[PDB]
């Protein structure tokens, strides 16, 4: 009874900027790491950016300096500010989170993924 | 007792500050040679401190800790020292071509090394290449795993890795390459606990769970 | 965000001992690992010892003679140098791997160690 949901995707032009959001909902007790990943047709899924509960970040070399990952612990939401969009950025963007469900007697996490949002850069 | 018992903790309590809150209270576990112990628990539960005790950086106020041989520790914070990628992996240990290649592969460093013209002779630092957080975490794990040891203390080595890379390295390095090594892995992921021979769940320094994955799943 | 200062260097006869110290100062910082390097004139800096937390490593040339250790309460690292040889003559530098909200390494400014025959 836990869900991740991405939003803010769409069809945009090269050089434009876009903001993605991913909200963790349901029977959440706690969240550790959260991150943004992407997969393009024919290509394998790969990390874009990750963020710890403390707010420490890491970026794939291809997006560093263009994209920023941020986190709001009160809303259990992770954001991806994408600037200077390139046609190579066209992909389905997926959100991940390490989550401790409420019905678990211990501080243990399970990996959850969102359904994904398409980002098409013209 | 038996030569095959790598590390034992019997009735262990310890304090960082004398007269303060015990960081670990009545800890008991026994790890046989080649087993994987997962150490789980929330922030401040006493996981790094437990490794510190094994390493003799924190002595218990009561109880007994025994470990056979040499330890190799991987800090929860990755680091490098100015020098080559190769030196960052092997420093202080003799070169062994096969081990080296097997560690680079298991830690997914092959691809990253191949991008440089100087390959693993590439100099790391302000004046050379700056590794990303992910690269630094993989090289720090490779440094710890390359060293021949009787006991590997892996303190959350995937805390700064993306989940796709983490799954690959947990499988290729911790589970396959290190299959017969004694390992204490600090992790609270169910995906990792599934593979452990024993699990210790710490809560505010106390042992909330100690047993197998079947015993945990039943609870 | 961190300053390192070495001390303890100087002139000593072969077979003698020296204890180098490296003091880290600043405001907000967490030391991850500390290393000792040595440099002969016109040569590269050579890593001789490194310590993370209670895990130490040494260059082959220094094994059994040098010991690296930390005073964790004080942000200091030491290099106990025993059975000193003329070939140990060099400038010694400490280097700290630190978290100051971002990961960085810092160099000290070095201390001359001269070992006579
Ligand atoms: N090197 C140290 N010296 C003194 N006190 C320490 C040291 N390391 C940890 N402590 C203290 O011991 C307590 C237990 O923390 P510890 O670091 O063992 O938790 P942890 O389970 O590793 O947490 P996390 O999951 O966040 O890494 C904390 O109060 C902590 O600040
Ligand atoms: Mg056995
Ligand atoms: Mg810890």
């Amino acid at each position: 009874q836990v869900q991740l949901q991405e939003s803010g995707g769409g069809l945009v032009q090269a050089g434009s900027s876009l903001r993605l959001a991913c909200a963790a909902t349901g029977s959440i007790r706690s969240i550790n790491n959260m991150g943004w990943y992407r997969q393009a047709p024919g290509k394998q899924r790969g990390m874009v950016a990750i963020i710890t509960r403390v707010g420490n970040t890491d970026y794939a070399d291809s997006v560093k300096g263009r994209f920023t990952i941020s986190r709001d612990n009160a809303k259990n939401t992770v954001y991806l500010q994408m600037n200077s969009l390139k046609p190579e950025d066209t992909a389905t963007y997926y959100c991940h989170a390490e989550i401790t469900e409420q019905s678990r007697p211990f501080y243990l996490t399970d990996d959850y993924w969102g359904q994904g949002t398409q980002v098409t850069v013209s | 007792s038996l030569t095959t018992t790598e590390v034992v903790m019997e009735n262990v309590t310890a304090f960082w500050e004398e007269g303060g809150t015990p960081v670990l209270k009545d800890i008991n576990f026994k790890i046989e040679r080649g087993q994987l112990l997962a150490v789980a628990g929330s922030t401040g539960a006493g996981k790094t401190s437990l490794l510190m005790m094994i390493m003799g950086e924190l002595e218990p106020s009561e109880g007994k800790i025994k470990h056979s041989g040499r330890i190799s520790f991987c800090s929860q914070f990755s680091w490098i020292m100015p020098g080559t990628i190769k030196e960052n992996i092997i420093f202080g240990v003799s070169y062994d071509e096969y081990r080296y290649r097997s560690v680079i592969k298991a830690c997914q460093l092959e691809e990253d090394i191949s991008k440089f013209a100087e390959k693993d002779n590439i100099v790391l630092g302000e004046g050379g290449i700056t590794l990303s957080g992910g690269q630094r975490a993989r090289i720090s794990l490779a440094r710890a795993v390359y060293k021949d040891a009787d006991l590997y203390l892996l303190d959350s080595p995937f805390g700064y890795l993306d989940v796709l890379t983490e799954k690959e390295i947990f499988e290729s390095c911790v589970c396959k390459l290190m299959a017969n090594k004694t390992r204490i892995l600090v992790t609270s992921k169910m995906e990792h606990l599934k593979k452990a021979d024993k699990i210790l769940i710490l809560h505010e320094g106390s042992s909330y769970f100690y047993g197998t994955f079947s015993e945990l799943q039943n609870l």
